[PDB]
């Protein structure tokens, strides 16, 4: 039973770590979207030139 | 000759303004990158726990 308890703690820690990685990933996605907007702005600037 | 010089100056000014706007967007992108690094630090803290 003690061994089972240790395994349960390990699984819980894994779930929490993955939950935090989700936040990291969505921040990266937001950065990529802003990069796309930056590229579109560059194209508009060339058109204006 | 004067018309030619004036047109060149106007083009240079337009280039400078567009560069300024792009610089602002780059500022925002870099701030987002820093936030991502902070999220990675949080993930590491959970793993250490």
């Amino acid at each position: 039973r003690q061994e089972w308890e240790i395994q349960r703690d390990n699984a819980d820690g894994e779930v929490k770590q993955m939950d935090a990685q989700l936040e990291s990933l969505k921040i990266r996605r937001e950065a990529a979207q802003m990069q796309v907007e930056y590229q579109e702005t560059q194209q508009a600037h060339t058109q204006a030139q | 000759s004067m018309a030619e010089h004036d047109d060149a100056d106007e083009l240079t000014t337009l280039l400078l303004q567009q560069g300024m706007e792009l610089a602002t967007q780059s500022i925002r992108i870099q701030q987002r990158t820093v936030d991502e690094v902070d999220a990675d630090i949080a993930v590491l803290a959970e793993s250490r726990r």
